[PDB]
């Protein structure tokens, strides 16, 4: 209405980026919620370098609505005419133009450009918003933001690009009962009635405006203080107030711990986290008002598992690093993503290893990051870690396994070449150089290169500006040749077209009985390289901690089968995993008969370690989930690895004694002895569940998941559904109520499953941020994985209007459509997708979906009989 | 962003 949509192209705002010649300064922002109304206004001036003659300035705005004609300063200080404003939706810009036009700020004088305007609080967990708790019978409001990538333009107009770095001076005119935080401390509190405050917080250093934040809550807290003497704080709900102390803890070594690692103060005068009762992402690293999903923030040590623990310890690492690596040095363009998301990912590691001494954190990167993403990006649809991006969607969609993951895992392979003493001097310079400013991937490179004189720029590039990795093949013990490693053995390895064509820079280390070499080995010898003691074994990437494969000749291979057999402990745990899993991998890709892979797992009866468990039950998943409905092979499979896990179930039994890794070690083997069918194991979760049922009995709390899943599935009827439901509505422990979702979803009926997908749509039962957790629980059910890809087809209209085709949760929600493998279901996913041809950010996900079926349809033509055969032989 |  008042600023029109208007059709008119004519002009620099068809442009999906912003302008090089407009750059902000500082903003002035004010906003005032009706909280009970669900509506906020606000006003906001803005101090703008303009650089080259212009008739109009232009800017973000997405769904918030102008409400006065905006108004713009001279540098001078005169008030600049305005002849029209209107909307741009296509590029989601508001548009002013001067009766004129004007000319650069020359001097230390900007324009200054001010513009009210008014949004809601309801519908959505992105922008501004409220929602709320329950709190001794009352219903309370809480309000806060969420901006990354692109919803700062919801919140307020502004220049939403993270390079276009300004200042922040935050005020909030909110009712008195409650309390305002921001980035910053409070500066100044003024009444406005007897019943508003006007909260104004200090001036900020320069931010990208996906980290502005700013809240509305009636919170308790937790209070630390750091080292350097400035307060952290965790606020919380009073109810909940214990489950805090965690975090507190974590929150004040990490952030010592990498104050001092990154050799650089923290920019800011305090640190606050806060969990959302309801959140859209898992957490979000506003600088000095980190916010989060409860889930990764929130622990009870009475009622919470180790992997709780390990998850928040993790979340908030990450969280923190950021305030470094995102914040202080930011990227330039979203592009380099895994500038802040790969580092991250990384850094989160060595932070909880220093606050948490014997969780081997080192050795989990393989089992969280490296391991895992390596399946994505052996994939045709993968890309590569620098991205093109060109619309919101395409920037939301980045935020992936390659960004997180395999950035993860290349800086991981960089510091162990380039010695960790020199990566962590490099990663310093690297911040004082680009601090308050921003970087791209080569920035980052030639820092190091100052750290090592180290080819690095040449190396790493050929890691980053093309998608996939190498499989390493070994002739004759010692030579080795690089080629690309696809599962799809009729891709085209040349495609997409790529500058590098597919050869990369390997860091390659190797190890001579216990004695370890390096070799760098180059893209221009083409006929592959020679490894520098009259050997007759070379153990090649120790550790799995170089991105590739190695594929050993068949005879070493059946030698190691052997070795495993004879003494496993030859072999380091990382190392046991990691041949395993390449194994495993390279017989998906047919670069490996499945013999030899599968002879790797005959050892296992004397398998004691978390890391090879985990890989074996995550290839054993694969293949027994590619069987599900073959009534001849699948008996065969189950009762082979019921016996091979047996005696490690057996031996940790059902309690939880010993250390965090041993407790981590026993969910996942019971967990797999049941998933495998030992009728033993299945008794202790249905005894315990029926025991549970009783309403007393605390479970042990690394047990709880197992048994509520595998008790609801053996015994659970309609009774123990209905009471599970009451109860998960009563806890107040997120952590708690996720194991009971996932509980409900694990029920053998299909009324009952019917009944809990009704649930979705009702907000008084199911969160929203929790809605794709629960369709995903109930895609694991064997009856549910039919039910919920049926459900989002139905209801695919309602949940695009729910959460937008920009919702990243959304777009990946197809993935449940992974485990199908036949030439009918891919028919039944092509229609779909061809009846609902605008996938947003599903766009990706979709095409990675595709290709995942298309091998599954694959995979089980060129295997059955040979998994077969050595199955039937074997038993 | 974790993305949970
Ligand atoms: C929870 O799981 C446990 C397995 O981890 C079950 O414990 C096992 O029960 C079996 C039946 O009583 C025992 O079988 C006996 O095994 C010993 C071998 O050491 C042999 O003497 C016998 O062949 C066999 N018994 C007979 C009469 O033939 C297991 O030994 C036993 N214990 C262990 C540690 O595995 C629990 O029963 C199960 N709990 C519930 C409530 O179901
Ligand atoms: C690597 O995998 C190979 C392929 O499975 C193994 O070789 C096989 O060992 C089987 C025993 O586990 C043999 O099964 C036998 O097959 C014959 C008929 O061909 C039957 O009469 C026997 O009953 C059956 N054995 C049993 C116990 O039921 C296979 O014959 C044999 N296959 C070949 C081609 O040699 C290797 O042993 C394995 N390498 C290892 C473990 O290091
Ligand atoms: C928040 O609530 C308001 C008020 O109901 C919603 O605005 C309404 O939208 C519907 C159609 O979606 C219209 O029929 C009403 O006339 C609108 N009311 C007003 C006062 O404009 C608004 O859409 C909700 N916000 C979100 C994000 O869903
Ligand atoms: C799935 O759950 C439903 C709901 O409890 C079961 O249906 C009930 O059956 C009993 C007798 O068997 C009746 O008394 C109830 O009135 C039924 N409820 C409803 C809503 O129909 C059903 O038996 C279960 N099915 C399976 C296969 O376990
Ligand atoms: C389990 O809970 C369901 C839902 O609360 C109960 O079934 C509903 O009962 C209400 C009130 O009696 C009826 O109006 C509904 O039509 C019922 N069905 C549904 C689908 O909502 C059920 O009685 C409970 N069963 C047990 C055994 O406790
Ligand atoms: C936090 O640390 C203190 C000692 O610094 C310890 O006594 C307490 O148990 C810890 N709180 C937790 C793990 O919740
Ligand atoms: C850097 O850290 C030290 C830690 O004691 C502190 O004294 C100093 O003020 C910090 N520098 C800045 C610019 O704040
Ligand atoms: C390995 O490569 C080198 C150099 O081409 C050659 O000397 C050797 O014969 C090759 N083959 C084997 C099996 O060692
Ligand atoms: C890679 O090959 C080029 C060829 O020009 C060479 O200059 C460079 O030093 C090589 N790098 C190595 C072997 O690390
Ligand atoms: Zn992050």
């Amino acid at each position: 209405d008042i600023c029109p949509a208007s059709e008119d192209e004519s002009g620099q705002w068809k442009n999906f980026r912003l302008p090089d010649f407009v750059n902000p300064v500082h903003y002035d922002l004010h906003v005032k919620p009706l909280l009970e109304e669900d509506t906020y206004t606000g006003t906001v001036s803005i101090s703008i370098n303009l650089s080259a003659p212009t008739r109009y300035l232009w800017l973000h705005l997405r769904e918030t609505r102008i409400t006065r004609l905006p108004e713009l300063k001279r540098p001078s200080g005169d008030q600049v005419q305005v002849r029209r404003c209107f909307e741009y939706k296509k590029q989601e810009y508001v548009v002013v133009e001067a009766e004129e036009e004007l000319t650069p700020s020359s001097g230390d004088g900007l324009y200054l450009l001010t513009m009210e305007f008014a949004g809601w609080l309801n519908g959505s967990l992105v922008g501004f918003y409220r929602t709320t708790y329950t709190e001794n019978g009352r219903v309370k409001s809480i309000a806060a933001t969420d901006h990354e990538p692109t919803d700062a333009r919801k919140s307020f107009p502004c220049f939403d690009e993270p390079n276009k770095k300004a200042t922040y001076t935050i005020s909030i005119t909110h009712p008195k009962e409650y309390g305002a935080l921001s980035n910053m401390p409070v500066a100044k509190e003024e009444s406005v009635d007897d019943k508003w405050t006007r909260t104004t917080f200090e001036k900020s250093v320069p931010m990208s405006t996906y980290l502005v934040c700013f809240a509305v809550h009636q919170f308790d807290s937790v209070k630390r203080i750091s080292n350097s003497g400035k307060p952290l704080t965790i606020y919380v709900q009073p109810e909940q107030k214990h489950t805090a102390e965690y975090a507190a803890n974590i929150t004040k070594s990490v952030f010592d711990y990498f104050e001092e690692y990154f050799a650089m103060n923290y920019s800011l005068p305090k640190l606050d986290k806060i969990a959302i009762p309801d959140f859209g992402t898992g957490a979000m690293e506003n600088w000095g008002l980190i916010t989060y999903r409860e889930t990764n923030l929130l622990y009870d040590p009475k009622e919470s598992a180790s992997s709780n623990q390990q998850r928040v310890a993790t979340v908030v690492a990450h969280e923190l690093v950021h305030q470094w690596f995102g914040n202080i040095v930011t990227m330039d363009w979203w592009e380099d993503l895994w500038l802040n998301e790969g580092f991250a990912s990384f850094f989160e590691f060595l932070g909880v290893n220093h606050a948490e001494t014997d969780w081997q954190m080192r050795d989990q990167m393989l089992l969280e990051d490296v391991l895992p993403v390596q399946e994505d990006d052996s994939l045709m649809s993968s890309h590569p870690i620098i991205v093109t991006v060109t619309t919101p969607d395409e920037i939301t969609s980045v935020f992936d396994g390659i960004s997180y993951s395999k950035g993860s895992s290349i800086l991981r392979m960089l510091e162990d070449w380039i010695k960790p003493e020199n990566f962590q001097k490099g990663c310093q310079m690297y911040l004082e150089k680009y601090q308050f400013k921003n970087a791209k991937t080569s920035d980052f490179w030639a820092a190091l290169e100052e750290a090592s004189r180290l080819p690095v720029k040449e190396v790493m590039d050929t890691w980053t500006r093309q998608m996939g990795y190498p499989v390493l093949n070994v002739n004759g013990v010692k030579n080795i040749t690089q080629k690309r490693f696809l599962l799809d053995p009729r891709a085209n390895p040349s495609q997409p077209p790529s500058d590098l064509g597919y050869t990369w820079n390997i860091p390659v280390k190797w190890t001579e009985d216990n004695i370890t070499s390096s070799v760098l080995f180059n893209r221009s010898e083409k006929e592959g390289i020679t490894l520098n003691s009259g050997n007759a074994f070379l153990k090649i990437n120790p550790d799995h901690i170089g991105f590739y494969r190695v594929n050993y000749e068949v005879a070493t291979w059946d030698s190691i089968a052997t070795a495993l057999s004879l003494n496993h402990k030859t072999f380091s745990s990382a190392d046991r995993a990691s041949l395993i899993d390449d194994a495993f991998a390279l017989a998906r890709a047919q670069l490996l008969d499945y013999k030899v892979a599968l002879n790797l797992t005959k050892y296992l009866k004397r398998e004691e370690n978390f890391l090879p468990w985990q890989r074996v039950i995550s290839a054993v998943t694969y293949i027994i989930s590619m069987f599900e409905d073959d009534k001849e092979l699948y008996p065969m499979i189950e009762e082979y690895f019921q016996g091979q896990v047996k005696p490690i179930a057996d031996s940790l039994g059902w309690n939880d004694a010993g250390d965090h890794v041993t407790k981590l070690l026993r969910s996942s083997v019971l967990g797999f002895a049941c998933k495998m069918g030992d009728r033993e194991a299945l008794n202790n979760a249905s005894s315990l569940f029926e025991q549970w049922l009783n309403g007393t009995v605390s479970l042990p709390v690394n047990l709880r998941l197992l048994v509520y899943r595998y008790g609801m599935q053996n015994s659970g009827n309609e009774i123990s559904w209905n009471y599970t439901l009451e109860q998960y509505q009563k806890t107040s422990l997120a952590q708690e109520k996720e194991k009971l979702l996932y509980g409900l979803a694990s029920v053998k009926n299909v009324t009952l499953l019917s009944r809990y997908l009704d649930l979705l749509k009702d907000t008084n039962l199911i969160k929203t941020q929790d809605v794709f957790t629960v369709i995903r629980y109930i895609s694991y059910n064997s009856y549910g994985k039919n039910m919920a890809w049926n459900w989002i087809q139905l209801n695919w209209d309602y949940l695009v209007n729910r959460y937008t085709l920009n919702n990243r949760n959304l777009g990946r929600i197809v993935t449940i459509a992974e485990p199908f493998n036949t030439e009918l279901q891919l028919w039944q996913m092509e229609s779909f997708f061809a009846k609902y041809p605008q996938a947003g950010a599903g766009e990706k996900p979709r095409e990675q979906v595709l290709e995942t079926v298309k091998n599954n349809i694959e995979w089980l033509k060129q295997h059955r009989n040979t998994i077969r055969e050595w199955f039937f032989n074997l038993l | 962003x974790v993305v949970d």
